[PDB]
């Protein structure tokens, strides 16, 4: 299920409708996904 | 040019400015009477800056619950730069991480 996530961030990596991969994790209603992603994983979140 | 002293609270923290040598006591007695928080049971200042990228994980993970559990389980208010690039960022991403 993070797979999948890592998947889509690639190919939206700089054209398609910022996906931003943690506006994604909202759409997909999965809490445990977003924390993850916002508390680790790099964390350089900007404000947009 | 020590004039006088313009600032107060704001955005809810409670911040000001100072001196070099104004004073011990009256700084320490305006935290704890005036927007009073507590008496500490320790402090732990954290010094040393990275040189501008993230620290390693077990020194993120050192702060995150090695020292924020050390500051919730004894109040012990943490005494740090305060910008948002020196080690106050890595500090302030464990205190965003812990609460």
């Amino acid at each position: 299920e993070t797979i999948v996530l890592k998947a889509l961030v690639k190919a939206c990596g700089e054209a398609s409708a910022y996906l931003d991969e943690l506006r994604l994790a909202v759409a997909w209603n999965r809490v445990d996904i977003a924390q993850s992603e916002l508390f680790r994983g790099d964390i350089q979140w900007r404000s947009f | 040019y020590g004039e006088l002293d313009f600032t107060g609270a704001g955005r809810h923290s409670n911040f000001l400015r100072l001196s070099d040598r104004t004073d011990p006591a009256a700084v320490y007695s305006l935290v704890t009477r005036t927007w009073g928080f507590r008496a500490p049971n320790l402090v732990v200042s954290v010094l040393g800056g990275s040189g501008g990228p993230v620290l390693q994980t077990w020194l993120q993970d050192l702060l995150r619950r090695g020292l924020v559990r050390a500051a919730q389980s004894t109040g012990a208010w943490i005494v740090t730069g305060g910008l948002h690039t020196g080690i106050g960022r890595h500090v302030g991403v464990a205190v965003r991480d812990h609460q």
